């Protein structure tokens, strides 16, 4: 309440100063009291009708939600991640909401996510570990296979199909 | 309106029936068309007078006079009137109706009743008459094609592979092709027997053609049978030549495209669009040879008369 | 009873396999249900045998030698395993049911249902009393004598849960129920003889503030009118009027009733007279004198009402006034396991909601030390909302029985119905509750959009969107979603919550709600389901149905507006989901769902056969057209073929995540949605 009741009066010059401080305060520490103090400030001014504090010429989505991850608070990143999808998605963000699903106890919604991604980017973005986040064994070892087929010898992708055989239980192919 | 060897006019939601002169383009009469919309527009066989098809009822306006309103009038249907047509001896009018049923009526007889009627499953969307008039072909939403004989008075049916709405058909001037299109965007088309009358209607299709990605509404033959158009609500308008069914050429207003008509000669092409303006086109060549404008809403039906 | 069907000589092995699997263990509950529904299956094969072939002497008397052999053992299977069951057995109970008003004439079926009534406890029966005083007057004289008898058994203990019902069944125009209700209610008198005046008491003065005559007359008077000036109906607008002039004449008995006919009863009185002279001299003139002097009044009413905001109890009822400390139960809180509670009193004054219908909102003072809040509906039919809500709470058992739906907690909202009479009902009241309708119009009012900005935009691309064709009406409808915005239910259900990490748990509600709601009402054949008709809580985000009048496809035959829609899903109600769409929760739900459903079809067909074939609700199906026994089996073949799979073409057989596709695919269409009725909001 100080803090709207304060900046409502202040002039455009001295806002931008507060602006930077706070920018500089957010990247500096990782005092959990600090970063949390500052979510729920951002959080009160995007309720009100002033308009929510304008950081970094994006509103801060992108540096809120990268550090609301490390706060421990897994559904502020949701929400900042599901407003950076309505500006338009990439097959970078899908790969950050399946891991956020995942961490909140929602397979379901990563299943969803897996399918916008097939009916809307085909094939050659689709990479095996989405696969293995959401525990279908299976398909991961039907593409680690296809590209271990192609490709020569890799570590990672043998490392992956390694993985992959440990899961589901098959020790002769495994030790062999 | 009627002394030039050309008529044309369009009409939409805006009430009103408008006249243009091809040449360099101008409005020359107005007619009024109170209370609903229009859905077709036909010139009799005579060169005199106009029928439009709207709710519930079909006028006649003429053309040599220029001064009245309506002289003829149909009343007493239901529903909406999807199509209407003439036989070339001017004495009987054929039209499917919305409500499921075809109809003939006669012109002369001022009986206010149709002469015969036919009924079928689900509404009806195009009918057609064969070259040698003795003949009609009927679609119906429900994805099926109905063929009626007037003189013995049996009926046969046909349905392709979809079960989706057939939205028109048109069989060309010399009996060899006859072709529908479907809301899919996918077009059908049947070779046909030699001779007209008196014939087994050998209707095999010869191959289907993906003309569109979306909703097809129309399609006619040139009246040499050389082309074959197809408008479409993708904002394209394609022509296909029938040696090779293949691309020719393809319009693009980039609304939708409703209509479509040709020249006496396969020389031009006559479009109407909902954006409130009609456009003339030259088959070859593919660009805009002139435009019509004046209506204040959409334009969704055409006719054009380039006979004398 | 797989790669064979059902046969002549099928039947005799299995009945060997079960009665052998009963002998070798007699306390197996498995054994017992499905011998007892082996049976039950085999008399209902021989009859449309009988009907398919016979249909299309000795063949009577071969049908009751051979079909008595299959119906006692399925009585006496089906009541071992109601004693075996203790718990669950609606299903059996109802099976029993459905056999005794069927076969009970004959006599030694009778011996069999005499001797296993009395051998079941008599809590068994407390499930199905709706059921038993529909059938009270049966014509048949064997089943009436067994009915009353275990009706007035039912009445030495727990009689809280029998006078309700059969005080409505004591004021009726046809004279046998209403004797039988007499007759069993004078049985009951020796038992208590307080609580039958004072329900009586209760009942008859509840019934009476519901309507009062301004009101009674503000109706009878349009309906009169409209049926003469309208349709020409003479005989109808008597038959509306005379029951009016009549009634007044019984004479006031309270304040109310005699400032009404001070201020109108002379005019009226003159206009039945006008319509006196009418029924002599045939002069049409004198009824248009007589609509002359009934306008006046019409008028006079029509603005006195409006003002009516609150009715006081001492000019309407001072009966109820007067009471205290009854020994009635509050309505709809019987439960034989918990203590009893009492009104204590009624609260002196009613609040009338500002609507059409003009509802009262009546509160109670329980015994125990809270207070009960009800909403007094009239003219409202509200039996269907009863059975409805029995179905719901089977099928919550059903799901709360399942270990992937009780790891969800997926289940449905219900409410608490208590009729009164025909007309007039209680229907419990639900805090925290708010329409579509009332959230959109509060939010679209703040941030000062126009309330039919859509229909406004339709409308000015073409002013004749009622009467276009239908390729015309698609273009128009997909312009008008286009230029539009509809985000509007989830921009305001992320504002109205306090934090970040409640609006996740609310959003996971409402959406597991919505989707077992709509998998449910299919299969139900629920229909009218506009933005009124559904509302959502505010604490969670669970969604809640209400008016269960349209059922089994009514809506979808009917003439004017036949709507072409399974379930509502329009673009406002999918983008409050998650931001990829329809593919997460809402489909696996689906799925789930309709997995348990088509698990467990004979619980379901059991409910539903014995709804559809109550005599006394029937009229909502002959009505459609322009007997009743064909269309009752063909709706439940429909439903049948819902149930099974078997819904899209009879030759094929889907599996569950091809149907729900197809399913999905229909309801959000354009072609379908064009369609709907304007004022069914299709692009909400
Ligand atoms: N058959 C049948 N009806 C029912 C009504 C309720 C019910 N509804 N509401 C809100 C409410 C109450 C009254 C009105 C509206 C909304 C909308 C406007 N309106 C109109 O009459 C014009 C509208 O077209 C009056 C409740 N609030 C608390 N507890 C409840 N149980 C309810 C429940 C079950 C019902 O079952």
């Amino acid at each position: 309440a100080a803090f709207v009741s304060c900046w409502s009066e202040l002039n455009e010059d001295q806002q931008d100063e507060l602006i930077r401080s706070i920018e500089l305060a957010l990247t500096s520490q990782d005092i959990a009291e600090v970063t949390q103090t500052l979510l729920n400030l951002a959080e009160f001014m995007e309720h009100s009708d002033k308009g929510p504090l304008p950081l970094r010429d994006d509103n801060g989505i992108v540096l809120l939600g990268e550090r609301a991850a490390k706060c421990r608070a897994y559904a502020k990143a949701l929400h900042y991640k599901e407003l950076e999808f309505q500006k338009g998605p990439t097959p970078a963000i899908l790969e950050s909401l399946i891991s956020i699903n995942n961490k909140l106890q929602q397979p379901e919604a990563a299943a969803g996510v897996l399918e916008y991604a097939m009916k809307h980017f085909g094939e050659l973005e689709i990479q095996a570990t989405w696969y293995e986040k959401l525990h279908e064994w299976e398909d991961a070892l039907v593409a680690y296979d296809k590209k271990m087929d192609t490709n020569k010898d890799d570590p990672e992708l043998m490392l992956g199909r390694m993985r992959c055989l440990e899961a589901l239980g098959e020790w002769g192919q495994l030790h062999q | 309106v009627g002394s030039d060897p050309v008529i044309l006019a369009t009409a939409g939601y805006d009430h009103t029936v408008r006249f243009w002169q091809a040449h360099s383009g101008i409005c020359t009469r107005t007619v009024q068309h109170q209370d609903s919309q229009v859905n077709a527009l036909e010139v009799t066989p005579d060169r005199s007078m106009i029928a439009a098809a709207g709710y519930q009822h079909i006028r006649m306006y003429d053309l040599n006079s220029n001064n009245p309103n309506p002289i003829i009038s149909y009343d007493g249907v239901n529903k909406n009137i999807a199509s209407v047509g003439f036989h070339e001896d001017g004495r009987w009018m054929y039209t499917g109706g919305e409500d499921c049923t075809a109809r003939i009526w006669d012109l002369r007889s001022r009986n206010l009743q149709c002469q015969r009627i036919f009924q079928v499953n689900a509404p009806i969307n195009c009918v057609c008459l064969h070259p040698n008039q003795a003949e009609l072909i009927v679609g119906d939403q429900s994805g099926a094609i109905h063929i009626w004989d007037l003189k013995t008075d049996h009926n046969e049916q046909l349905i392709p592979e979809p079960e989706v709405s057939i939205t028109s058909a048109h069989i060309d001037p010399d009996a060899s092709y006859m072709a529908a299109v479907n809301s899919t965007g996918n077009c059908y088309v049947w070779n046909l027997t030699g001779g007209i009358g008196d014939e087994v209607t050998q209707l095999i299709p010869k191959t289907k053609i993906p003309a569109h990605t979306r909703y097809a509404l129309q399609c006619r033959f040139s009246p040499d049978s050389t082309l074959l158009a197809t408008c479409s609500a993708d904002q394209t308008c394609k022509i296909w030549r029938t040696s090779n069914f293949s691309l020719m050429t393809e319009l693009s207003i980039k609304g939708w495209m409703w209509g479509c008509a040709f020249s006496g000669d396969s020389q031009y092409i006559v479009t109407a669009s909902s954006d409130n303006l009609a456009r003339l086109w030259c088959v070859e060549t593919g660009e805009i040879k002139r435009e019509y404008g004046g209506h204040q809403k959409a334009v969704v039906c055409l006719a054009f008369n380039d006979s004398v | 009873l797989n790669l064979q069907g059902i046969n002549e000589s099928t039947i005799p092995k299995v009945l060997q396999y079960y009665s052998a699997a009963t002998e070798h263990d007699r306390s197996w509950y498995k054994a017992w249900h499905a011998w007892a529904v082996m049976n039950f299956e085999a008399v209902l094969h021989y009859k449309h045998q009988n009907q398919a072939r016979d249909e299309k002497k000795k063949v009577t008397e071969d049908l009751s030698k051979t079909l008595l052999m299959y119906t006692v053992p399925a009585v006496q299977g089906f009541f071992r395993s109601i004693s075996l069951s203790r718990g669950n057995n609606l299903q059996d109970t109802l099976r029993v049911l459905t056999l005794w008003f069927d076969y009970g004439h004959w006599p030694d079926v009778n011996e069999a249902l005499v001797e296993g009534v009395k051998a079941i406890q008599i809590d068994t029966w407390l499930q199905v009393i709706p059921q038993l005083i529909a059938r009270i007057d049966t014509p048949r004289p064997l089943v009436g004598r067994l009915i009353h008898q275990l009706l007035t058994d039912i009445g030495r203990y727990h009689p809280q849960a029998l006078i309700y019902p059969l005080t409505v069944a004591s004021k009726s125009t046809t004279t046998a129920r209403h004797n039988a209700a007499n007759k069993i209610l004078k049985n009951m008198c020796e038992h208590s003889n307080t609580l039958v005046q004072q329900a009586m008491m209760v009942s008859e003065e509840l019934i009476r503030v519901a309507i009062l005559w301004h009101e009674m007359w503000h109706e009878g008077l349009e309906e009169a009118s409209r049926l003469y000036f309208g349709e020409r109906n003479v005989k109808g607008m008597f038959e509306v009027l005379e029951p009016l002039h009549a009634m007044m004449e019984r004479g006031p008995q309270t304040l109310k009733e005699t400032s009404f006919n001070q201020a109108y009863g002379r005019d009226l009185m003159e206009a039945q007279e006008w319509c006196r002279k009418y029924m002599k001299s045939g002069n049409v003139k004198d009824l248009t004198q007589a609509w002359d002097l009934y306008y006046h009044v019409f008028r006079r009413i029509s603005k006195q009402l409006p003002q009516l905001t609150s009715l006081e109890l001492q000019y309407v009822s001072p009966k109820l006034l007067m009471c205290r400390d009854l020994e009635l139960a509050v309505p709809g809180t019987y439960d034989p396991n918990q203590p009893i509670i009492r009104i204590q009193s009624i609260a002196p004054s009613l609040q009338v909601i500002t609507s059409k219908q003009r509802p009262r909102k009546l509160t109670l003072m329980g015994s125990n030390g809270h207070e009960f809040v009800f909403l007094l509906k009239g003219h409202e039919d509200l039996r269907q909302d009863e059975r409805v809500m029995q179905l719901f709470g089977l099928v919550n058992t059903l799901l709360a029985n399942d270990p992937t739906s009780l790891r969800k907690n997926l289940s449905i909202q219900r409410y608490a119905v208590i009729p009164l009479s025909t007309n007039s009902g209680l229907i419990g009241w639900v805090p925290h509750c708010d329409t579509l309708h009332a959230l959109i119009r509060d939010y679209r009012e703040k941030k000062k959009i126009l309330l039919n900005i859509e229909h406004r935009i339709m409308l000015r691309m073409a002013p004749d969107y009622d009467h276009l064709t239908l390729m015309q009406k698609v273009e128009v409808f997909e312009h008008a979603v286009n230029n539009t915005a509809g985000d509007d239910l989830a921009k305001l259900l992320w504002l109205k919550s306090p934090s970040s990490e409640v609006w996740f748990d609310r959003r996971t509600n409402y959406t597991r709600s919505l989707a077992v709601m709509s998998m449910v009402g299919y299969i139900l054949g629920l229909g009218d389901r506009h933005p009124s008709n559904l509302m959502l809580d505010r604490l969670s985000g669970k969604i809640l149905h209400i008016d269960f009048g349209d059922c089994f496809e009514v809506a979808m035959t009917r003439e004017k507006f036949p709507e072409k829609i399974p379930f509502r899903l329009t673009r406002m109600l999918t983008n409050a989901m998650e931001v990829t769409g329809l593919d997460g929760n809402y489909r696996i739900t689906c799925h789930t769902v309709m997995e348990v459903l088509r698990e467990h079809k004979d619980s379901v067909m059991a409910v539903l056969e014995a709804f559809v074939y109550d005599p006394l609700l029937n009229w909502r199906l002959m009505d459609t057209n322009t007997a009743l026994n064909k269309k009752a089996i063909q709706i439940i073949n429909r439903v049948r073929d819902k149930l099974t799979g078997r819904d899209f073409s009879h030759d094929d057989t889907l599996d569950v995540p091809t149907q729900v596709e197809l399913l999905i695919k229909q309801a959000t269409s354009h072609e379908n949605l064009c369609q709907c009725y304007i004022g069914w909001c299709p692009f909400w």
